């Protein structure tokens, strides 16, 4: 049992990636934002407040013959976004790329934040962190990957995000076709329930590599690269005009400037993010200030390797008891 | 229009 589904950016900035998943019987196709930094499968639904759904496709549990109320079961999630979602919960058959899982917990939103309502391309989330994080009460649920694991050929999914382009999520196998050279695997701490790992240093452009341990999370659900104040300061110091703004709330640079690449260390390996991935374009329409894709971790308390870093690598989340994280060049 | 998912 394997599964491969195409993931597609929702905008030309690649703010997020959406993958079609099939829920219910017969199937309802929803486009979900695969989030390795949460643990809840949540969807817009027939129960979602009608003043909170704006062109999103809803899951109607009443048309699924596989769908069943988990009586008493309840969810509430809160992101670092400040994003919120909550409601009640169903079990149902869920298929990703032809990999089918029955009795998946499908948490139906009665309530959703502004941030989600505004985002017409996202029909909900598929959380791919560790199940410890999952929110449902009073009985806590498992994640789709955890539900599939035993069925899979290998208990593993890979992430292959595209820059301005589709890519792929594969389940159950490693497409040796899709990367260059060798995969470097590195230790994962599950202790906070994140794909949490420790990077071995960094280089800015064609500079010297600094060996320094940077602890943070692989998160396909976060757009930007979030690194300590020290490292982020070194990066922008290399771009004439870049400064941290109070107003806009992070580093900006003159759109006419030239972003140096950013190198991160995975073991004795190195992954270069091209300076082009670091461009998030004009902070406002018309503006000649442009938003940087590397920002300070100082106010989140965790360093996040978000889509800007992951899109530059072929990433394996080995979910094997001793979980590991692999990086390859692509 | 960035996203930061916990």
């Amino acid at each position: 049992s394997t599964g491969s589904a195409t993931t597609t950016p929702i905008d030309s900035l690649d703010d997020a990636y959406i993958t079609p998943v099939q829920i219910g019987t017969p199937a309802q196709t929803l486009n979900l934002d695969f989030d390795t930094g949460s643990s809840d499968l949540w969807v817009f639904s027939s129960e979602t407040t009608a003043s909170e759904v704006d062109g999103q496709t809803i899951y109607t549990p009443s048309k699924s013959t596989t769908a069943k109320l988990l009586s008493g079961a309840t969810w509430s999630i809160s992101y670092g976004d400040g994003s919120s979602s909550s409601g009640d919960v169903y079990t149902d058959t869920v298929s990703v790329g032809g990999l089918t899982v029955t009795g998946q917990a499908v948490e139906s939103a009665k309530k959703v934040s502004s941030s989600f309502t505004e985002d017409s391309t996202i029909d909900g989330l598929l959380g791919l962190a560790f199940s410890t994080l999952n929110t449902v009460s009073p009985t806590q649920q498992k994640t789709f990957f955890d539900n599939a694991k035993a069925s899979l050929d290998s208990p593993v999914f890979t992430a292959d995000l595209g820059y301005h382009a589709p890519g792929t999520y594969n389940f159950g196998f490693i497409d040796t076709t899709a990367y260059t050279g060798s995969i470097t695997y590195t230790a994962v701490s599950t202790k906070q329930g994140f794909w949490e790992w420790t990077s071995t240093g960094y280089a800015v452009g064609s500079g010297t590599f600094k060996s320094t341990s940077i602890d943070g999370i692989a998160d396909t659900g976060t757009t930007l690269l979030y690194l300590p104040a020290t490292v982020v300061s070194a990066y922008w110091a290399q771009v004439s005009g870049a400064k941290s703004s109070s107003s806009v709330g992070g580093y900006v640079f003159p759109c006419s400037a030239t972003l140096p690449s950013f190198t991160f260390g995975v073991g004795s390996a190195r992954i270069v993010i091209p300076g082009d991935y670091i461009d998030f374009g004009p902070i406002s329409t018309g503006s000649s200030s442009c938003f940087g894709g590397i920002q300070s971790s100082a106010g989140i308390g965790i360093n996040i390797f978000g889509d800007v870093a992951l899109k530059a690598a072929f990433v394996v989340f080995n979910g094997a008891t001793t979980p590991t994280l692999g990086f390859a060049s692509k | 229009h960035p996203f930061h998912x916990l």
